[PDB]
RNA sequence: GCAGUCAAGCGUUCAUAGCGACAUUGCUUUUUGAUUCUUCGAUGUCGGCUCUUCCUAUCAUACCGAAGCAGAAUUCGGUAAGCGUUGGAUUGUUCACCCACUAAUAGGGAACGUGAGCUGGGUUUAGACCGUCGUGAGACAGGUUAGUUUUACCCUACUGAU
RNA sequence: GAGAACAGAAAUCUCCAGUAGAACAAAAGGGUAAAAGCCCCCUUGAUUUUGAUUUUCAGUGUGAAUACAAACCAUGAAAGU
RNA sequence: AAGCUCGUAUCAGUUUUAUGAGGUAAAGCGAAUGAUUAGAGGUUCCGGGGUCUUGACCUAUUCUCAAACUUUAAAUAUGUAAGAAGUCCUUGUUACUUAAUUGAACGUGGACAUUUGAAUGAAGAGCUUUUAGUGGGCCAUUUUUGGUAAGCAGAACUGGCGAUGCGGGAUGAACCGAACGUAGAGUUAAGGUGCCGGAAUACACGCUCAUCAGACACCACAAAAGGUGUUAGUUCAUCUAGACAGGAAUGAACUAGCCCUGAAAAUGGAUGGCGCUCAAGCGUGUUACCUAUACUCUACCGUCAGGGUUGAUAUGAUGCCCUGACGAGUAGGCAGG
RNA sequence: GGAAUACUGCCAGCUGGGACUGAGGACUGCGACGUAAGUCAAGGAUGCUGGCAUAAUGGUUAUAUGCCGCCCGUCUUGAAA
RNA sequence: GAAAUUGUUGAAAGGGAAGGGCAUUUGAUCAGACA
């Protein structure tokens, strides 16, 4: 016996019962695949302005 | 509807580069003047590149009939739409005003060839000003010397179920 | 459509609100013209639909506007204390207009008295119908419903 | 008909109410609603609504975190106030004077208090000294700390600790977690 | 059977406009990108490396990482019923800087240039955009200017 | 399967008495397909026999119109289903084909009418034979022979009777 | 297209025009002209160490691909690749 | 379902302003590629008969086309932005980068408040754990593939049925109207008002007479081709200088309204029925009137939300009381009895 | 040349007839009318009167009349089948 | 000493089923207050 293949029918109504949603913003975001030598850098920049601070 | 006959004067939008454009009339039989309105842009669209939101509507104003007690033979020219092609017709109406003169002709029409109000364009209405300029029988009839002419088989209308004796047609 | 209708607070069938006429707002009623019929208000209209009508939002409540005293404790800080001072607001769209509007409760009106003057509604009033744009005839219509 | 845009009938999806039996928890809830009423105060209102967290929603708080905040920037000589349980921290080794107030104390965490020269009193003695939280410190205690917590989330690349029961060299340390054997999570 | 390659489907999304083939202006390679600016992507279909995907053409998003000959982009998607975020490493003949903002900036400096001319004088400096407001009263003349009576025209062929 | 429209032509001459190419519009569900909605805790299945009623796209009979209708014979068409439409050889056959009579031996429906009405020759259980196919068990919408046809006293319908 | 003994429609040589009507291992679609095509010269980066990202996607795996970091090399006058 | 962190906060199945992306509809072929009709003017030491024809090309034209052709190119859908995590000034850190304190990133210090950066709305926003059922679908409008077609098979967007009663379409899972606690009054929707049947055998201008009239969306069918039936209209010619027939109009060719021919199936039969003919039919216009579990107002029950009240001496602070909104339901969940 | 009237709209103008409803239960509020005392239609009905005091109203039950109402449970896209 | 089922007596209805919902008429029967 023979069934139905594919259809999208209800799926938006389904989608828009809880979600939608925009992601959350943060500031400091995640610094995940940034050039290496740059956060090498970044980092002994901060330890320094600890210091002076 | 009872029909009445608006002026409606209309302008394109003021620019800079053409200020004070032409102004434009046309004489619109409607109900009322929303649908007077909303006919000016319907026929300004066929004639000329402007629409509703590059226009502008400078006055609407009811025209009454100058004799409104006054017979009068009016030419009608129109342009009508079957269902099957475009076709152009002149007919004869007589009465008292345009607005009369009017709804007899969309009454006419829907009648004998069943158009309705949208596939009807009015091209001139005028008056008949001569006889002998009546080129239509069902109305030179009407022009004869002393017309006179009874009313055979009057029926009478009833306000009760029963009658105790039996009607008569005479007149 | 829908959405544009809960946006517009007509959530039901009869419900009225007033809309200031802006390009933003005039492409929001092309939206929902087919469910809705609309025109422009006169003065007598829009003081019976306060007067009968006209209840305020205190609190997420519906309070109706029986005195003087609780529209200057909701919308004195704006310069209106009486129901006088709201109508002006309203007919002449004030500074203060969207705080004035949004605190009136949308109006929940009855169907027409004498019906509404047509075989069938849902076709333009252009057409012979009653959703559209009916300008200056929006009187009559909402003073039969009020 | 209404064209609804959000559920009807919704309950607020807060505890008005403490869910326990308890007749002297009871008491106290009655003297805060009280106060919550009729003194304008936010502190009264935090510590109603403290009074109807269940067990996992109030963690225990240490001496050793009693004396950190002590240490606050003047905050040497504010009452403590704890909703919940205070325990015993003998990792530290130096205690200040202070005043605690809390639904209860262990037998350690009493003691130590009152050995420094502090004293422990109860959530009432606290309302009659303080009837409108004047010169308090509310503390609480860590979440997120809890091991359930450690298991929520699961899923790959998702760093969580699985649900397992014996913990070894044979339980789910193969194929999946290591890339010589076809994948790594 | 289905096909669902890489890029299928692109036939004339990739392609070069009319007259417009060959070699790539240096003004592209002459651009400064720096973290934080906004993006939009459209792939140049002469230059096959760093090339994004199908989906992201004519897409807008942030940088987050300035490479040697490249940028890393910032892509919010839509998934199921929520937004993922995307990292796409774009060379820069893919990029171009976004307008949508360029003059929002425009304004943000005459806000403050009339925010400080009125600090001094006026009240109420009123620094907020309207929508187009109905138009006022005015009055028409017809000096030289006789309305025209125009009637509908009759049906003809002209075929 | 049946019926129209157009009219190049056939018909000695003459498109349409009677026919009619190239094209084109329909009707019918007595052909066969397409489909899989109903029925697999089952609606008894081919043909014949028997019996009633219905349809008209009329074979015969009644009354007429038309012809390249002299008569005789025949052909085309109209109103018409009132009334009839058979006896046999071969085949299980529906179908088909001959013999003969006849005013004529027209076409169909009713759960492809009709098995608690019959019959059981055919198809389609288990026995057996042949041919081709298969190593074999076995296969064949190929042929051949032998193979249990149950129940009404209930309701309704119908026929008669109080 | 116009020219040159055998030489002709197609052998080799010369000039002019030529936006690609050629070619680029393969199916098809893109792309490409001082090149990605043709010829010549030198080479092994088709290498080492592990991460991030894109497509299919549950944002699992596999396949393929993109941009870097840390090394070691090839090529070129060089920028670079 | 249990809640948790907070409460003016950011959000939105929406518009606007600004700025991007696309190659479908349409359009185009004297624009490329590929099809394709017709001639015309030229060109051969380079096709073949013949002393001048037929093919080939080239130039300017001409008729018609494309899901797997295209220069151009919509509508509808679609990305981003519209500020405090912002703008401006001065100068601190570094092993990165620069010929160079040059730049890059992150900071110290100072200034700019909510007409603080468009519109409308916001039964508050954000967040977490856990688990049920389901994983055969189907229908309608629009777009659309295979097929002669199908109450056939397969996709796209939305709304529905399934899970749903109620008024209307006679009757019907899906159409129209409208969604439902218990009642009263009023007004309506779609559909109707000769009788069945609640409500005008109302008004107005026309059209139609059928020996098989017609009568309301989905929907329960009819075509090509015809008619000196009747109605209106288009063009042309004749006619006052007497036409047509044998004293005022007439002839021819066409167009589309209603009616008629075309129009044949099986038990007896269905605009729902009766019946209806200046309609109770068809087209159109104006008013009155009838009635839904819909709308408006009031009462009562329950649910949810926001609040008031511990003061003793009279009993329930899970008590009592004030205010507002809400109420359809299969599989399934929880709560009170 | 001077009016009237129709049509559309407004009045915080006046007034007659009919129907449904009476929720609440000391006072507190906002107004009106008055020099004042006070009054009032101002945060929800009172006043006067008649008959009967029992099957009269009402409840229950049987029946009649008007309209409506297909057999439950089950699988299923769809069940009175 | 229950129900299915049955006899007798009494009451009521019945033109191709019976049973049900809303409302009232008729018959039968019955509680509450007389403050
Ligand atoms: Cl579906
Ligand atoms: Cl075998
Ligand atoms: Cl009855
Ligand atoms: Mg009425
Ligand atoms: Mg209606
Ligand atoms: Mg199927
Ligand atoms: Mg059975
Ligand atoms: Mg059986
Ligand atoms: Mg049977
Ligand atoms: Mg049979
Ligand atoms: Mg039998
Ligand atoms: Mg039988
Ligand atoms: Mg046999
Ligand atoms: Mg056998
Ligand atoms: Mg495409
Ligand atoms: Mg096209
Ligand atoms: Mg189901
Ligand atoms: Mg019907
Ligand atoms: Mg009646
Ligand atoms: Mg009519
Ligand atoms: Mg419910
Ligand atoms: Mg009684
Ligand atoms: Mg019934
Ligand atoms: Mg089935
Ligand atoms: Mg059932
Ligand atoms: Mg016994
Ligand atoms: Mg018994």
């Amino acid at each position: 016996a023979k069934s139905k293949n594919h259809t999208a029918h209800n799926q938006t109504r389904k989608a828009h019962r809880n979600g939608i949603k925009k992601p959350k913003t943060y500031k400091y975001p995640s610094l995940k695949g940034v050039d290496p030598k740059f956060r090498r850098n970044h980092k002994h920049a901060l330890h320094g302005t600890a210091k002076a601070l | 509807a009872h029909f009445k006959e608006y002026q409606v004067i209309g302008r394109r939008l003021p620019t800079e580069s053409v200020p004070e454009p032409k102004l434009f009339r046309m004489r619109i039989f409607a109900s009322n003047e929303v649908i007077a309105k909303s006919r000016y842009w319907y026929f300004l669209q066929k004639l000329h590149k402007v629409k509703k939101a590059s226009g502008e509507i400078v006055s609407i104003n009811q025209i009454n009939e100058a004799h409104p007690t006054k017979v009068k033979n009016f030419g009608v020219w129109v342009r009508y739409d079957s269902r099957s092609g475009t076709h152009n017709m002149y007919k004869e109406i007589r009465d008292v005003s345009r607005v009369a003169a009017v709804e007899t002709l969309y009454q006419d029409m829907a009648a004998r060839h069943r158009a309705r109000f949208r596939s009807i364009h009015i091209l001139k209405v005028a008056e008949i000003e001569k006889t002998a300029d009546v080129k239509r029988q069902y109305v030179k009839q009407f022009l004869t010397k002393d017309l006179k002419f009874p009313l055979p088989h009057r029926v009478q209308k009833s306000t009760k179920t029963f009658s105790y004796k039996r009607p008569s047609t005479f007149y | 459509p829908r959405k544009v209708l809960q946006l517009l607070r007509l959530t039901r069938i009869n419900s009225g609100t007033f809309v200031k006429v802006t390009k933003a707002t005039l492409e929001l009623l092309k939206l929902i013209e087919p469910y809705v019929a609309y025109g422009y208000p006169s003065y007598s209209t829009i003081r019976q639909l306060v007067y009968k009508r006209g209840f305020g939002k205190i609190n997420k409540q519906r309070v109706p506007l029986s005195d003087n005293a609780i529209i200057e404790a909701n919308l004195g800080k704006y310069g209106i204390l009486s129901i006088d001072d709201l109508i002006h607001e309203i007919i002449t769209v004030g500074p203060h207009f969207k705080q004035a509007n949004n605190f009136l409760w949308p109006f929940k009106l009855s169907n027409p008295s004498g019906g509404w003057g047509v075989p069938r509604k849902f076709k333009h009033f252009i057409q012979g119908g009653s959703f559209g744009n009916r300008e200056e005839f929006i009187n009559k219509l909402v003073k039969s419903m009020n | 008909g209404i064209d609804h845009t959000s559920k009807q009938h919704k309950r607020s999806g807060h505890r008005t109410a403490p869910k326990s039996d308890n007749v002297y928890l009871k008491l106290l809830v009655k003297l805060y609603t009280f106060l919550a009423r009729r003194t304008d105060a936010p502190f009264n209102k935090v510590v109603l609504k403290a009074l109807f967290l269940s067990k996992i929603n109030r963690p225990p708080v240490s001496v050793s975190r009693i004396a950190r905040a002590l240490k606050q920037e003047g905050a040497a000589n504010k009452t403590v106030v704890v909703v919940g349980t205070v325990t015993d921290d003998a990792r530290i080794f130096e205690f200040p004077k202070t005043t605690v107030a809390a639904l209860r104390f262990t037998a350690g965490a009493r003691a130590k208090i009152v050995k420094a020269g502090g004293e422990c009193i109860t959530l009432d003695q606290l309302a009659v000294r303080a009837p409108k939280g004047q010169n308090t410190l509310i503390l609480r205690g860590p979440r997120n700390s809890r091991e359930a917590v450690r298991h929520f989330g699961m899923g790959p690349h998702k760093g969580k600790a699985p649900r397992i029961l014996s913990t070894g060299r044979k339980f789910e340390r193969a194929r999946g977690r290591r890339r010589s054997k076809g994948f790594k999570v | 059977g289905k096909s669902h390659g890489y890029r299928s489907r692109t036939r004339y999304m990739f392609q070069r406009d009319f007259r417009k083939h060959g070699a790539v202006h240096l003004s592209t390679y002459l651009k400064v990108y720096k973290v934080g600016d906004i993006v939009d992507i459209k792939a140049n279909g002469s230059i096959q490396k760093g090339m994004p995907h199908k989906f992201y053409q004519g897409k807008t998003g942030v940088v987050y990482n300035v490479t040697k000959s490249s940028v890393g982009v910032i892509i919010n998607k839509m998934v199921g019923n929520r937004y993922l975020e995307k990292r796409l490493n774009l060379r820069v003949e893919h990029i171009k800087h976004s307008k949508c903002r360029q003059e929002f900036l425009e304004r943000v400096k005459a806000n403050a240039a009339k925010r400080a001319e009125a600090k001094a004088q006026g009240v109420a400096v009123q620094l907020k955009r309207q929508p187009a407001q109905p138009r006022e009263s005015r009055i028409v003349s017809t000096e030289g200017n006789v309305p025209q009576t125009l009637a509908p025209v009759p049906y003809e062929t002209f075929i």
